[PDB]
């Protein structure tokens, strides 16, 4: 049915540049604005990124700015995570994630009101 | 030639009960259709469909159109007017055209008129009420092109009959300008009802004292309960513990019922019902979707993700495209604000017997979809937005209902009249450039409410943000973020 | 001073070049490149 | 900041009520969801737009929003029901999404 | 006419404005949830026709003979607060036919009502757009024992009520269907069908019934034993209980005068062609249970009783049509003003230490007087 | 009393748009990508020229009570039922049909503001669609006045 | 003694670019 | 009065759409009167 | 009053003190004494 899966995962030294790709399968993944969720190790979870349908919003959390950069493909049903200067805290899970609501785009203009229906099984990647 | 025919002027003068507007813009005037007057039809465009059959002619003719709120108020005007008035409508007009500069492709063409006139007979197509594009800019600083003339008549497919009406522009009078003339003309808007900046602060069904009983009587039990033959007549008196049957004298208004949307994609159907599950009505044959017809409430109280299929006005965003543009390019309108005195568009009106009873008929009722004008109805129109339009001609007809359009804005039988122009042909490769300032009177209704807890008021985001709204990026582009509708303060109903 | 010699602010008129002949939405971006030249006097 | 008890426990059949304080800019102004998450799972929307159910989640689990502060109600509890949960939503001064600190739910 | 009443004003919720929702009543159900408001104020009600083609003109209201008492001796010093809302910026009750009205027998002595008023809800809760009107806040006349009150109101302009019974170019009015319902109970089908087969109209999505509704004629000729569900207006007669009271309890008034220009409030509207007829297809119908307004429709508004409102106030909107109420009366923009009246309150001994709380002990107090009302 | 008119519009009320422009309001014009489970998606378009039927309109044509086209449409008084003759003013046939007549002469010049005679006035949903539940709709065989209507009266 | 010396003034006024706000109270004085 | 040439619009003080049990600036069930917050004045912009 | 103005300040006072009440039973012919200080 509908699923996510993340690669791309695995060890790397400081400094090293990888590239976690999320695969979507069974939806449309051209309408649905895209996530990436990371958990450290026994830690709260934490969101990063997010890009919209057509890629022309995105954010990003302060821990991540400016060293990360998150695309999206469409046609290959694919969502890009680009990692840059990694640091000891970007060990961690990171999960896709999927949400379903375009509202805070075209009917709120005060609030968002995201929330993330769908999940990826999540990639780890540690810093050595 | 080397004295200037006009000034700009931009601002607004805010005094008393009533407000003045002024707006200069810079605009651009190519030759459309090199002079000349073209037949069009659905054929030229290959005719695929009865229901898109269009059959008119275009012209070499320009016009200019100041329709939109935009045109006439900055946000802060706008902010300014909706926050402190319970109503406006328009009362005077003023339009100027100067500094005309003719060119030739690049050198001046100092001999060259440019011909413009007003329509105050309505004897041409009135096209400014369709809501179409090419209105002066709501950003003073951009030079804006002028959008061509062209009209439709009678048309059977693409063909035409011998109803139909040809209409030239030259035969007309018009003043004819060259770089030092200038070209100015005042209109009176005829008396229209003030739009009603204001949401109830009330419900139609809860305009009852809650502390009283009622005298009325309702029928409370037809049966004393479980057996046989236990039919009886039991009459409760209406009162505070039971609010829906109540005896009320005003009903809620008229309802053509809409198709519901979710903005969660998750949750609409799997299929493609854009047209199939639209409303719509049928003239000659031809149906024509139901947009965004009667004024009724986007969605109940706790369902702001849901809208309308066709009933909500939905705008644009700076940049998006023209067709197929993705859902978070749109800026959608809620209608929430009249949920008081008007149905929800995507519900039933309510229910009515289908029958007789007997003792061998169980009572059945079946549900209103759409419900008509009855006598004690009352209802709020829908509300008039930055990006919207202000006016729309009332067609001339033996009779109408209730004339105020349905997209929002004032119905007047007598709108601001066309403002055509056009160069005066020479061909020789040419365009001309020049000024135009509108300046519209608008009168106030101010609130006298002894409301006690403070309204609601339309205010700017408190927090940080790469851009602030409603100005330039780092790239000069001017975006208007968001929709602002006008009604904010409270009446009571 | 609380008001002091107002600003005088000033800028040439954007004179647009041949348009596209068929009409679009958005603003015009292309103008005739274009300078002024005069005479100030100041007297305090 | 989204602050939740970072640990409840109760017996099984007994309520369990979980809640996180938010200031004005996030909680007050949107919708709150909560997520909760298996030991050796992905997080799972338990809660959207503050009271709804996702389909195939249990009636059991109840949310509401009050004010700054979302509660998140769970009756009946039982032992297959231990696991993190976060409350999480928009925040608008941070202009990013936040999640609760997380509360360990364990029962004896 | 001229009416003279004496009336009695007691101190409702302790002087005190309270907060009230369904939730303190209970909780309810979706349909009958309200948010509101109970005042200290109470109100004067003359709306109804015992209280006094016509219609009104002037109205001259006098209120007169103060009198208050402590609990019960004489307090002299006392004043009773009075005032109009001529601007309409409180809540209008008085067009919902509630009680309260000045007896009909002038020998009588009535209890003046309590003001309230609803507002927006989602619930027993309230919106950001809900508001609180405080009645304390508006300029009002102090009346001790030896002054009196009086104003008057001139009735803008409305129609004649016209009391008498009477190809085509005319046709009949709108009707909107309602449920028959026959005195005789054995004719009527053995099952509850009082809220399940009525007439409803849905605002925001709460199901109010249809009553009295569009003006119809209560039955057809000939059958006098059946009568509209929700189609007309029911009066008890006089020691009639508050629930579940027989059909001998109450008086059930009928339309019937109006049936030759209007459709009967229990059957169909008419047919309408469903289909196109040809040699495949027979010619089909449909019925129409309930119609809107057509051009060249004529109807007849619903008669007025002696037990009847007079007057309602039409709620200011964009739009609306033939604005007379559907229980009966006069529709008026600017009807007769809410005139409203509460005691002032007293307080007790306070301390002789300075407490920076309100004074909620009180000496318990009402007043009494006289009222004359002319039209 | 006011003037009869008498002329017949040269303009639909359907067709009173500039051909030449795009409106500034959008449509939904997409609701799923097609053949695939999950196919779900809004797409929007710019109301113009090459699609007319879906662009916003100030106003919408006048009341209708339909007829047979050639089970006669009647109207209940006191129990007694009566024909419809000559009815509310409407368009005798679609253009194209002169052979077809409503069952109860030719209106056809106001067939620009009014609604045929014989076809019903269009079509309302009749639920609300999901997941679950496809788009439905009915068709509306008699409308009373709703606002922003205009119609033409009956030749003289 | 049986007679009103003042009458109950709260509102506001509000008059180009001037306010007026009148409010009334009932006061208690001991001793 | 406020004479500002503002483009964008200004930051306002408003009442929360929001449903909640009771209404700000107004009674309580019990009859009692509260105020919210602290309401300063200074929400228009001039410049320096 | 705070969103659509740049200042205020207050220009004129006015004071009122009227239907006084002394007292439980009422007392009629005792004073109450006030005065300000100028």
């Amino acid at each position: 049915e509908v699923q996510l899966v993340e690669s791309g995962g695995g060890l790397v030294k400081p400094g090293g540049s990888p590239r976690l790709s999320c695969a979507a399968s069974g939806f449309n993944f051209g309408s649905y604005s895209m996530n990436w969720v990371r958990q450290a190790p026994g830690k709260g979870l934490e969101w990063v990124s997010s890009i919209s349908s057509s890629s022309s919003y995105i954010y990003y959390a302060d821990s991540v700015k400016g060293r990360f950069t998150i695309s999206r493909d469409n046609a290959k049903h694919s969502l890009y995570l680009q990692v840059n200067s990694l640091r000891a805290e970007d060990t961690a899970v990171y999960y896709c994630a999927r949400d379903p609501t375009t509202y805070g785009y075209n009917s709120a203009w005060d609030k968002k009101g995201w929330y993330f229906d769908l999940w990826g099984r999540g990639t780890l990647l540690t810093v050595s | 030639v080397g004295s200037s025919s006009g000034n700009w002027h931009c601002d607004s003068q805010w005094l008393g009960d009533r407000v003045i507007t002024t707006s200069t813009r810079t605009w651009a005037l190519p030759t459309y259709n090199n002079h000349l007057y073209k037949q069009i039809s659905n054929s030229t465009s290959g005719g695929s469909s009865n229901d898109n059959a269009y059959f008119g002619y275009s012209t070499p003719w320009g016009y200019f159109d100041f329709n939109r709120f935009h045109c006439h108020f900055s946000p802060r005007d706008w902010q300014r007017l909706i926050n402190n008035n319970w109503g406006f409508r328009p009362k005077r007009l003023n339009f100027k055209l100067f500094n005309i500069q003719v060119k030739e492709v690049i050198a001046n063409n100092l001999t060259s008129t440019v011909q413009v006139f007003t329509d105050s007979d309505y004897q041409l197509p009135y096209v400014l009420g369709s809501a179409h594009e090419g209105c002066l800019p709501p950003f003073p600083a951009d030079v804006f092109m002028i959008p061509q003339y062209g009209y439709l008549t009678l048309n059977d497919g693409s063909q035409a009959v011998g109803r139909s009406s040809f209409y030239c522009l030259e035969y007309f009078p018009s003043q004819m300008l060259r770089t030092g003339n200038n070209f100015q003309f005042s209109y009176e808007f005829e008396n229209v009802p003030f739009h009603s900046s204001y949401a109830h602060s009330q419900s139609l069904d809860r305009l009852m004292n809650p502390l009283i009983d009622q005298y009325l009587y309702y029928l409370s039990k037809t049966i004393n309960g479980s057996g046989q033959n236990q039919q009886t007549l039991k009459f409760s008196v209406a009162g505070p513990s039971n609010m829906a049957v109540q005896g009320r004298n005003y009903i809620p208004g008229p309802s053509y019922r809409q198709q519901r949307v979710s903005t969660t994609v998750t949750q609409n159907n799997n299929s493609e019902f854009a047209w199939p599950g639209a409303s719509s009505w049928a003239l000659n044959g031809r149906n024509s979707l139901m947009n965004p017809g009667p004024a009724m409430a986007s969605h109940k109280e706790g369902e702001d993700r849901f809208f309308p299929l066709s009933g909500s006005l939905i705008f644009g965003k700076q940049g998006t495209g023209r067709d197929n543009v993705d859902a978070d390019k749109v800026m959608i309108t809620n209608e929430e604000e009249i949920k008081t005195t008007n149905p929800v568009a995507t519900e039933s009106y309510g229910q009515v017997a289908t029958n007789h009873q007997s003792a061998q008929a169980q009572a059945q009722t079946g549900w209103v979809q759409n419900q008509g004008i009855l006598p004690g109805m009352v209802w709020q129109d829908r509300d008039v937005y930055l990006q919207g339009p202000i006016w729309a001609k009332i067609p001339h007809t033996d009779g109408n209902f209730h004339p105020s359009p349905l997209m929002g804005g004032f119905g007047m039988k007598h709108p601001p009249p066309q403002i055509l122009i056009k160069n005066t042909p020479v061909f020789i490769t040419q365009y001309s450039t020049g000024q135009v300032s509108v300046e519209i009177e608008w009168e106030l209704q101010k609130e006298n409410s002894k409301r006690w807890n403070p309204e609601i008021q339309y205010t700017s985001n408190y927090y940080k943000s790469n851009n602030v709204e409603f100005a330039v990026n780092t790239e000069g582009v001017y975006s208007e973020p968001r929709p602002i509708g006008t009604r904010y303060l409270t009446r009571n109903l | 001073m609380k008001h002091p010699p107002p600003q005088i602010l000033i800028k040439n008129t954007p004179v647009p070049a041949d348009p596209p002949t068929a009409f679009n939405k958005d603003k015009l971006n292309s103008f005739i490149t274009q300078y002024s030249t005069g005479q100030v006097s100041v007297e305090i | 900041v989204l602050t939740q008890p970072p640990s409840v426990s109760a017996a099984p059949g007994q309520m369990v009520t979980i809640s996180c304080s938010g200031s004005s800019s996030n909680i007050g102004n949107d919708y709150i969801s909560w997520y909760q998450q298996l030991p050796g799972t992905a997080p799972k929307l338990l809660i959207y737009d503050n009271n709804e159910r996702p389909s195939g989640i249990p009636d059991r689990f109840s949310g509401s929003k009050s004010g700054t502060s979302a509660t998140l109600g769970i009756t009946g509890v039982q032992t297959g029901d231990e696991a993190d949960y976060y409350c999480g939503t928009w925040d608008s001064s941070l202009s990013a999404w936040v999640f609760g600190e997380g509360t360990k739910l364990t029962v004896v």
